[PDB]
C-alpha cells in the first residue's frame, strides 16, 4: 500500500514546485484577468476570462496512476473571476476525473471475536495460573510447563491488547494531523515499533510453549529417561529464548530494510518467513507428536466405546498443543486472497484466541488434579 | 477378643449333607467379609468360600459350588455353611474365618497358617 | 507342638492370673488427674504465644 | 491330651475376664463428665519438611524437641532441624524398604529397618564427619516395623516374625526375645521408665512386656482388626492403640481394661499413628483418610483435625517438651504443627 | 501466524484511509 | 553467633540437596518391582531369566536388570512370613508386581484358587489399587502334561472350564493342544475376571504365560512397564 507520509512528501514537495512555478510564470495580462492561484489541491495557470483551465490529476496521489490521463478542471467567468459555486465562498471545481479509481466490515468482525477471545481466555489463564501456583501439591515439571503455556498465552493476550491500542494511537486523528503537517507522528518513534516486535515475540512464545507442551508430552510417552531439573531448563530456554533467535533478527531486518509504520505491514514476504516459518515448524513438529500421541492413546484404548473415549481425548489433546493451527498453517498469506483468506483470519484467530479458555479449563478447570484438590480444600474449611 | 467357635461338624456318609455354624463374638459381625478356610488331613490350608458384608456377593472354590451355600445371619452374628452331595475328599478340618479388615474387598491372609482371626476349626468327615 | 503351645498359653496365662488390678474408676481417676495436672505446659493444648513458640 | 490344657487356659481366660469385669464399676467415660471439653484445636502447619523422595514410613523426634529423624522408602533417613527445616543429614540405607527409625535419646545414633529383616545402627558423630553404620542387627526373621532406642547400647526393635527383640548394639547379639504374638508385631512403645514397653500385633491384642524379664506382663484385647499403632500416655501408666478397625482404644495397665474407645461412625479408615501431647489430654492419631484426628483423650470426642496431607499419614510425634507434632505421610512431606 | 496477517491487513486498511482522509482534507482546504 | 551456626546449616543444608537431586535423579529413572508368588510357583525361574538377560537369610532380595539401559530394581520378598497383609503396603508406589502363579501345581492340589484369592487381595487393596500387576502364569510345561493326559482335570476344581472353549482371541504355539491351551486361556481369563471386575482404570493386569526356557520375560516385564508408566503420563492429560 502507499503510506500516508510518502503521499504527504509527494505533496510537500508538489506544493514546492507550485510556489515556485506560480511565482516564476509570468501572467498574461489579458483584460478582465483571471488570477493564478493554489487552493492546498492542485495548481492552476491563469488565463483569459470565461474560459476554463485544465490541469492533470496531481501525482501525489495515492491513486494516482488509476486516474493517468484523468484531469480535473477549473471555469473562469467573464468578469475575470473563477467560477462561484451557488452560495458559497469557494470557487467552481470538477474532481470527477480524480475522485477515485470493503474489507472493514470483516475486520472490525474479526476485531470482535478475536478480542472477545482473548479477553475471555486471558481471564481464565490467570485464574488458571492462581490455581497452579496456589495449590503446592499440584506442583510438579508438567504443572510448570503448563504454567510456563499459560503465561505465553497471557502474554499474547496482552500483546494483542496493546498492538491494537498502538493501532489505533498510530492512525489517530491527532496522529493523521501530525502527518499531514509534516511533524513527527507516535509512527516515528521506537516504542511503537517495540509494541510489534513485543506482539511477534508474545505470538511465537507461545507457538514454542505449545511445542514445549508436545515435546514434553512426547518424551514422558516415549519412555525417555532424562534429568528433570535439565529437562525443565532446556525446556524454559526453548519456550522462551529460541523465539528470540528469530523474533529478535526479524525486528533487526524489519529495521534496518522495513520500518515504515510500525513493523506492521508485511511488505516484504521474505522478512516475514523469518517469523512465518519458524511458527510453522512449531506447528508441523506439535502436529507430528498430536498424531504419534493419538496412535498411542487408541493403541492403548484397543488393548484395553473406544470412539467416544477417543473423540474426548482427542478434543482435549487438540488446544493443548494447537493442533488446530495446522488446518491453515501451509495456507500462506501469499496465496491467501478473499475469502479464503477472510477464512483463515477467522478460523486461526477464533481458535487461538480462545485458546488460553480451553487449556485452562480441560487442563486446570475440569482437571481431576485440580478438581480434587479443590474438594480438599473445600472440606477442610468446612472442618474449620 | 475376637473370637470365632465353629460347629455342626462330625462323620457324615457320602453323598449326605452338614450345616456347619459360625458364632461370632468381639467384633462387629456385619462390618466383615467372612469365609470358610479347609484343612485337609495332611494338606495345607484351602479357602471354600467368601460371603461378603451383606451377603450379596458370595464365591466358592469350584470344588463347592452347586453344592455348599453359605450365608450370613448378621442379626445372630453367624456364619452358615450347607454341606450337599458331601464327598470323600471333603473330609477335613473346616475353619470358620474373618479377613482382617472392615469395609474392605481384600482379604489377605485368611488361609494362612498362623492367621488370628480363625478359629479352632471343626472336624467333617465324610 | 500340638499340646506344647497349649502348655505355654496356660503358662502365660496363669502368670497372667494373678495381677493386682484395680477398678476402672481408681485407674479413670489416675489419668484425669495426670491430664489435669500437667495441662498447662501441653502447647497442644494450651498454645504457647509466638514469643515462646520456637515454630512460631 | 491337648483338651485338658485347652480347658485349663479357658478356665484362665475366665478368671481374666471375671477379674476384669469385677473392676468395672464407673470407666473414664462417666468419672470425666465433669471436666470440661478441650474445643476446638486448631494446629497450624509451621514447617513442611520436603526432600523424602517416596512415601515417609517412620519419623522419630530427638529429645531436644528440635530434631528429627525421617525414613522414606528411597533407602534415606533424613535429619532434619524443624526449627529450620535445614536437613542435617542424609543417610543414605542399605535397603530401600525402611518401615521404621529411631533417633537415640542422647542423639548420637539413629536406627532404621524394615523388609531387610536387619536393624542398621547409623553414628551420627563420628571422627571422620561422615554418618556410617555403626552397627547392624540381624536375628529377626521378618520385617522390622518398630524400634526403640532403650540407650546407646540397648535397643529394642518389633518384627513381622511376631516377635520382639532387645539387642545389645555393641555385640549385635539380641540379649532378650519377647514372644507370645500370633500376628506381626507392628509397633512399639516405651515406657518413660523404659522397665517396661508395650507391641500392639495383628492378632488384634497388645502385650505389655517388661524389658528385663523377657516376659509377657499383659495382654490387652478389645481391638476387632490389625493394631497399627501403639503410644504410651505420659505416665506410663496407660496406653493407646490405633487399630485397623478405624478404631483407636486407651488401656490402663494396671485396671487390665480398655478405658476408653475412640471412634466415629464416619471413620471408616484404619488408625496408622497414635500420639500423645504432653498433658494426655489430647490423643493424635493419624489416619488412612489422610488427617490426623485429635481426640480428647478423656471425653473421646475429636478436638480438632490435621488435614494438609494428601496422602495416607503413617507416622507421628509430639515432641518430647509437647511443643510441635511432626506428621509424615505417604505424600512424601513432613508437616510440623502447632 | 494470523496475529501479524491481521494486524498487517488493519494496518494496511488504516493506512489507505489515512492517505484517503489526506486527500479529503486537501480536497476541503487546509 | 547465631549466624555463623545458620550458615554452617544452610552449607550442610546445600550439600545434602545436591545429593538429594541426584539421588532423585537416579530414583526417577529407576522401576521398582515386586515379585510376588508361591513357593513352587517358580519365582527362582523368573529371578534367573532376568538375570542371565533356608537360603533366604535377608528379608528382601534385591536384583537390578538394565534393560534398554533402563534400570529396574526387582524385590524378591523372600524369609518373610505367609501373612502379606501389613508388608504389601509397603510396594504401593512400585511400579507393578510380579505375581508369578503356580499353573501347573494345581493336581497343594489347589496351588490356583490359592494364587486367584491372592490376587483378588491385591486389587481390592486400596494401597494397591493404583498398583497394576504383571502376572505370570510360569509352568505350561507341566500345565500341557497334566492338562492332555487327563492328569489336571482342571474341570475338578473349575467346574465352569468344562464349558470353557479356547477365546477367539487366542494365539496358539503351533501344534499345542487345544485343550492345553483351554486350560491357558481359561486360567488367564480367571485372573482377568478377577481383574476386570474392578480395575476402573487406575492399575491394569499384564498377564503372560512362561516356563523354564522363557527368557524374553526380562522383556515382556520391561514392555508392561512401558505400558504402566504410559498410561500414568496418559491419566495425568487426561487422556487415557
Ligand atoms: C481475572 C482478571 C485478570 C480478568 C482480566 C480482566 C479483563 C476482563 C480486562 C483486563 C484487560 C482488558 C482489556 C484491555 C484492553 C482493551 C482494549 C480496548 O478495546 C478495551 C477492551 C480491552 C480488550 C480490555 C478488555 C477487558 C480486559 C481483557
Ligand atoms: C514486562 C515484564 C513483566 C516481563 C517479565 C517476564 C518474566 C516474568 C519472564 C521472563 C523470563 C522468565 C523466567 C525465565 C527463567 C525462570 C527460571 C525458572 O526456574 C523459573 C521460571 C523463571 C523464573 C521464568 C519466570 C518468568 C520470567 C521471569
Ligand atoms: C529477557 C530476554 C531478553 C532474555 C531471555 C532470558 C530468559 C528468557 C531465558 C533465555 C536464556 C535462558 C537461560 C539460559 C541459561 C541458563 C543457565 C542454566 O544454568 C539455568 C537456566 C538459564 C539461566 C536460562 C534461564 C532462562 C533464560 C535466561
Ligand atoms: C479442528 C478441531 C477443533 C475440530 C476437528 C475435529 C476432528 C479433527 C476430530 C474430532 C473428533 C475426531 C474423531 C473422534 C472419533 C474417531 C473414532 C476413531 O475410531 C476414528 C477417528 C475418529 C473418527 C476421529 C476423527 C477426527 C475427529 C473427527
Ligand atoms: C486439526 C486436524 C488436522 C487434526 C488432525 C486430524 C487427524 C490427522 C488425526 C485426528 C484423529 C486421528 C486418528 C484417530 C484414530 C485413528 C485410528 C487408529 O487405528 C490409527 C490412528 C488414527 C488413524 C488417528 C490418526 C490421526 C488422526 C486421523
Ligand atoms: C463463552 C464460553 C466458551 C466460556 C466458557 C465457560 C465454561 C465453558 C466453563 C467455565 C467454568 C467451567 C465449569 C467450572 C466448574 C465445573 C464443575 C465440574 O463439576 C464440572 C465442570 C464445570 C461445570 C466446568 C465446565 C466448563 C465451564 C462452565
Ligand atoms: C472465566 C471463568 C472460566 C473463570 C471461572 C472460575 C472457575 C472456572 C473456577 C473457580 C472456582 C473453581 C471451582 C472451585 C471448587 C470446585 C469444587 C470441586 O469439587 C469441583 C471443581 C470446582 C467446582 C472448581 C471448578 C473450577 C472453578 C469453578
Ligand atoms: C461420544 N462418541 C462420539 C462419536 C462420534 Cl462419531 C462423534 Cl463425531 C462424537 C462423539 N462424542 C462422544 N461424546 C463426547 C465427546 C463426550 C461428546
Amino acid at each position: 500500500t502507499v503510506s500516508l507520509w510518502e503521499t504527504v512528501q509527494k505533496w510537500r514537495e508538489y506544493r514546492r514546485q507550485c510556489q515556485r512555478s506560480l511565482t516564476e510564470d509570468p501572467p498574461p495580462a489579458t483584460d478582465l484577468f483571471c488570477n493564478r492561484t493554489f487552493d492546498e489541491y492542485a495548481c492552476w495557470p491563469d488565463g483569459e476570462p470565461g474560459s476554463f483551465v485544465n490541469v492533470s490529476c496531481p501525482w501525489y496521489l495515492p491513486w494516482a496512476s488509476s486516474v493517468p490521463q484523468g484531469h480535473v478542471y477549473r471555469f473562469c467567468t467573464a468578469e475575470g473571476l473563477w467560477l462561484q459555486k451557488d452560495n458559497s465562498s469557494l470557487p467552481w471545481r470538477d474532481l470527477s476525473e480524480c475522485e477515485e479509481s470493503s474489507p472493514e466490515e470483516q475486520l472490525l468482525f474479526l476485531y470482535i471475536i478475536y478480542t472477545v477471545g482473548y479477553a475471555l481466555s486471558f481471564s481464565a489463564l490467570v485464574i488458571a495460573s492462581a490455581i497452579l501456583l496456589g495449590f503446592r501439591h499440584l506442583h510438579c515439571t508438567r504443572n510448570y510447563i503448563h504454567l510456563n503455556l499459560f503465561a505465553s498465552f497471557i502474554l499474547r493476550a496482552l500483546s494483542v491488547f496493546i498492538k491494537d491500542a498502538a493501532l489505533k494511537w498510530m492512525y489517530s486523528t491527532a496522529a493523521q494531523q501530525h502527518q499531514w503537517d509534516g511533524l513527527l507522528s507516535y509512527q516515528d518513534s521506537l516504542s511503537c515499533r517495540l509494541v510489534f516486535l513485543l506482539m511477534q515475540y508474545c505470538v511465537a512464545a507461545n507457538y514454542y510453549w505449545l511445542l514445549v507442551e508436545g515435546v514434553y508430552l512426547y518424551t514422558l510417552l516415549a519412555f525417555s529417561v532424562l534429568s528433570e531439573q535439565w529437562i525443565f531448563r532446556l525446556y524454559v530456554s526453548i519456550g522462551w529464548g529460541v523465539p528470540l533467535l528469530f523474533v529478535v533478527p526479524w525486528g533487526i531486518v524489519k529495521y534496518l530494510y522495513e520500518d515504515e509504520g510500525c513493523w506492521t505491514r508485511n511488505s516484504n514476504m521474505n522478512y516475514w518467513l523469518i517469523i512465518r516459518l519458524p511458527i510453522l515448524f512449531a506447528i508441523g513438529v506439535n502436529f507430528l507428536i498430536f498424531v504419534r500421541v493419538i496412535c498411542i492413546v487408541v493403541s492403548k484404548l484397543k488393548a484395553n466405546d473406544i470412539k467416544c473415549r477417543l473423540a474426548k481425548s482427542t478434543l482435549t489433546l487438540i488446544p493443548l498443543l494447537g493442533t488446530h493451527e495446522v488446518i491453515f498453517a501451509f495456507v500462506m498469506d501469499e496465496h491467501a486472497r478473499g475469502t479464503l483468506r477472510f477464512i483463515k483470519l477467522f478460523t486461526e484467530l477464533s481458535f487461538t484466541s480462545f485458546q488460553g479458555l480451553m487449556v485452562a479449563i480441560l487442563y486446570c478447570f475440569v482437571n481431576n488434579e485440580v478438581q480434587l484438590e479443590f474438594r480438599k480444600s473445600w472440606e477442610r474449611w468446612r472442618l474449620e | 477378643q475376637v473370637q470365632l467357635q465353629e460347629s455342626g461338624g462330625g462323620l457324615v456318609q457320602p453323598g449326605g449333607s452338614l450345616r456347619l455354624s459360625c458364632a461370632a463374638s468381639g467384633f462387629t459381625f456385619s462390618n466383615y467379609k467372612m469365609n470358610w478356610v479347609r484343612q485337609a488331613p495332611g494338606k495345607g490350608l484351602e479357602w471354600v468360600s467368601d460371603i461378603s458384608q451383606s451377603g450379596a456377593s458370595i464365591s466358592y472354590t469350584g470344588s463347592v459350588k452347586g453344592r455348599f451355600t453359605i450365608s450370613r445371619d448378621n442379626a445372630k452374628n453367624t456364619l452358615y455353611l450347607q454341606m450337599n452331595s458331601l464327598k470323600p475328599e471333603d473330609t477335613a478340618v473346616y475353619y470358620c474365618a474373618r479377613c482382617p479388615a472392615p469395609f474392605t474387598r481384600d482379604c489377605f491372609d485368611v488361609t494362612s497358617t498362623t492367621y488370628a482371626y480363625r478359629g479352632q476349626g471343626t472336624q467333617v468327615t465324610v | 507342638a500340638s499340646i506344647a503351645q497349649a502348655r505355654k498359653l496356660v503358662e502365660q496365662l496363669k502368670m497372667e492370673a494373678n495381677i493386682d488390678r484395680i477398678k476402672v474408676s481408681k485407674a479413670a481417676a489416675d489419668l484425669m488427674a495426670y491430664c489435669e495436672a500437667h495441662a498447662k505446659e501441653d502447647p497442644l493444648l494450651t498454645p504457647v504465644p509466638a514469643s515462646e513458640n520456637p515454630f512460631r | 491330651e491337648l483338651d485338658q490344657l485347652r480347658q485349663e487356659a479357658e478356665q484362665l481366660k475366665n478368671q481374666i475376664r471375671d477379674a476384669r469385669k469385677a473392676c468395672a464399676d464407673a470407666t473414664l467415660s462417666q468419672i470425666t463428665n465433669n471436666i470440661d471439653p478441650v474445643g476446638r484445636i486448631q494446629m497450624r502447619t509451621r514447617r513442611t519438611l520436603r526432600g523424602h523422595l517416596a512415601k515417609i514410613y517412620a519419623m522419630h523426634w530427638g529429645t531436644d524437641s528440635r530434631l528429627l529423624v525421617s525414613a522414606s522408602q528411597d533407602g534415606k533417613l533424613i535429619i532434619w532441624d524443624s526449627y529450620t527445616t535445614n536437613k542435617v543429614h542424609a543417610i543414605p540405607l542399605r535397603s530401600s524398604w525402611v518401615m521404621t527409625c529411631a533417633y537415640a535419646p542422647s542423639g548420637n545414633y539413629v536406627a532404621c529397618g524394615g523388609l531387610d529383616n536387619i536393624c542398621s545402627i547409623y553414628n551420627l558423630k563420628t571422627r571422620e564427619g561422615n554418618v556410617r553404620v555403626s552397627r547392624e542387627l540381624a536375628g529377626h526373621t521378618g520385617y522390622l516395623s518398630c524400634c526403640r532406642f532403650l540407650d546407646d547400647n540397648q535397643i529394642v526393635t518389633s518384627s513381622g516374625d511376631t516377635t520382639c527383640a532387645l539387642w545389645d548394639i555393641e555385640t549385635g547379639q539380641q540379649t532378650t526375645t519377647f514372644t507370645g504374638h500370633t500376628g506381626d508385631v507392628m509397633s512399639l512403645s516405651l515406657a518413660p521408665d523404659t522397665r517396661l514397653f508395650v507391641s500392639g500385633a495383628c492378632d488384634a491384642s497388645a502385650k505389655l512386656w517388661d524389658v528385663r524379664e523377657g516376659m509377657c506382663r499383659q495382654t490387652f484385647t478389645g481391638h476387632e482388626s490389625d493394631i497399627n499403632a501403639i503410644c504410651f500416655f505420659p505416665n506410663g501408666n496407660a496406653f493407646a492403640t490405633g487399630s485397623d478397625d478405624a478404631t483407636c482404644r486407651l488401656f490402663d495397665l494396671r485396671a487390665d481394661q480398655e478405658l476408653m474407645t475412640y471412634s466415629h461412625d464416619n471413620i471408616i479408615c484404619g488408625i496408622t499413628s497414635v500420639s500423645f501431647s504432653k498433658s494426655g489430654r489430647l490423643l493424635l492419631a493419624g489416619y488412612d483418610d489422610f488427617n490426623c484426628n485429635v481426640w480428647d483423650a478423656l471425653k473421646a470426642d475429636r478436638a480438632g483435625v490435621l488435614a494438609g496431607h494428601d496422602n495416607r499419614v503413617s507416622c507421628l510425634g509430639v515432641t518430647d517438651d509437647g511443643m510441635a507434632v511432626a506428621t509424615g505421610s505417604w505424600d512424601s512431606f513432613l508437616k510440623i504443627w502447632n | 501466524h494470523a496475529e501479524g496477517t491481521f494486524t498487517s491487513d488493519v494496518s494496511s486498511y488504516l493506512e489507505g484511509q489515512a492517505a484517503k482522509e489526506f486527500i479529503a482534507w486537501l480536497v476541503k482546504g487546509r | 553467633d547465631q549466624r555463623n551456626e545458620e550458615k554452617a546449616q544452610r552449607e550442610a543444608n546445600k550439600k545434602i540437596e545436591k545429593q538429594l537431586q541426584k539421588d532423585k535423579q537416579v530414583y526417577r529413572a529407576t522401576h521398582r518391582l515386586l515379585l510376588l508368588g508361591a513357593g513352587e510357583s517358580g519365582k527362582n525361574t523368573i529371578v534367573k531369566q532376568m538375570r542371565i538377560l533356608r537360603v533366604l537369610t535377608s528379608g528382601i532380595f534385591e536384583t537390578k536388570f538394565q534393560v534398554d539401559k533402563v534400570n529396574f530394581h526387582m524385590f524378591d520378598v523372600g524369609a518373610q512370613r505367609d501373612e502379606r497383609r501389613k508388608w504389601i503396603q509397603c510396594f504401593n508406589d512400585v511400579t507393578a508386581i510380579i505375581f508369578v502363579v503356580a499353573s501347573s501345581s494345581y493336581n497343594q492340589t489347589n496351588r490356583l484358587q490359592a494364587a486367584l484369592k491372592l490376587f483378588d487381595s491385591i486389587w481390592n487393596n486400596k494401597w494397591l489399587r493404583d498398583t497394576s500387576v504383571i502376572l505370570f502364569l510360569n509352568k505350561q510345561d507341566l500345565l500341557a502334561e497334566k492338562v492332555l493326559a487327563g492328569k489336571s482335570k482342571i474341570e475338578d476344581y473349575f467346574p465352569e472350564f468344562a464349558r470353557y472353549t479356547t477365546p477367539e482371541d487366542a494365539t496358539p504355539e503351533p501344534g499345542e493342544d487345544p485343550r492345553v491351551t483351554r486350560a491357558k486361556y481359561f486360567i488367564r481369563d480367571e485372573f482377568l475376571r478377577i481383574s476386570t471386575a474392578s480395575g476402573d482404570g487406575r492399575h491394569y493386569c499384564y498377564p503372560h504365560f512362561t516356563c523354564a526356557v522363557d527368557t524374553e520375560n526380562i522383556r515382556r516385564v520391561f514392555n508392561d512397564c512401558r505400558d504402566i508408566i504410559q498410561r500414568m503420563h496418559l491419566r495425568q492429560y487426561e487422556l487415557l
